[PDB]
């Protein structure tokens, strides 16, 4: 089957309150390694972390501890505690295959969070 | 600190042809694999370009394969992405970007938009 | 399932 990537529906959030956004890998690839991207308006996209099979991660630079993953099967979340106005943006996940015959990279069509 | 900048954009028509430039710093060039991602008006994120760091391997999805070429000069610190026959589906806001560790596209530039009319 | 290929970024 194809290496897809589908995302949680966008939703609205309030201050402080508690975001879990969805990313679920096809099936012949739910041990894949994925990574959470966020894009503010007009701002080129944000690498924000690595998420892994068993649910372990690294963020990347000038991202707030209140960023944090885990894993479900094939899926992959993106977890906000607490929240604030610059949380607002689209989160998209992406995941790579550095298949020797033929390199790809997949991106999930982005969820849209405001707040 | 790692910076990226695009430039080359424009307005084209299909079947025309543009070059795009990446100017690198803040790190040492040739040692990193760079990449080009482009993002429709749609908003949606699409990978389009794979080079080495001494530009012995590239690798294309097939939207662009045979149309697009990845080059890069480590000399100038510059990575460039050569669009040709170009088709209304290229137009896009174009992003080079560099990764780090397992992670393909940890740094990404400012980006230029490539409009194709017609 | 398939397993993931993956590449280190810098050498």
């Amino acid at each position: 089957m194809q290496l897809v990537l589908t995302q949680s529906s966008s939703a609205s959030f309030s201050l402080g309150a508690s975001a879990k956004l969805t990313c679920t890998l096809s099936s012949q690839h739910s041990t894949y390694t994925i990574e959470w991207y966020q894009q503010q308006p007009l701002k080129p996209p944000k690498y924000v972390m690595e998420l892994k099979k068993d649910g372990s991660h690294s963020t990347g630079d000038g991202i707030p501890d209140r960023f944090s993953g885990s894993s479900s099967g094939a899926d992959r979340y993106l977890s906000i505690s607490n929240i604030q106005p610059e949380d607002e943006a689209i989160y998209i996940c992406g995941v790579g295959d550095t298949i020797k015959e033929q390199f790809v990279y997949v991106f999930g069509g982005g969820t849209k969070v405001t707040v | 600190q790692v910076q990226l900048q695009e430039s080359g954009g424009g307005l084209v028509q299909p079947g025309g042809s543009l070059k795009l430039s990446c100017a690198a710093s803040g790190f040492t060039f040739r040692d990193y694999y760079m990449y080009w991602v482009r993002q429709t008006p749609e908003k949606r994120l699409e990978w389009v370009a794979f080079i080495s760091n001494g530009g012995g391997s590239t690798y294309y999805p097939d939207t662009v394969k045979g149309r697009f070429t990845i080059s890069r000069d480590n000399a100038k610190n510059t990575l460039y992405l050569q669009m040709s026959r170009l088709k209304s589906e290229d137009t896009a806001m174009y992003y080079c970007a560099r990764g780090r560790g397992y992670v393909w596209f940890a740094y990404w530039g400012q980006g230029t938009t490539v409009t194709v009319s017609s | 399932q398939q397993q993931q290929q993956q590449q280190q970024q810098q050498g």
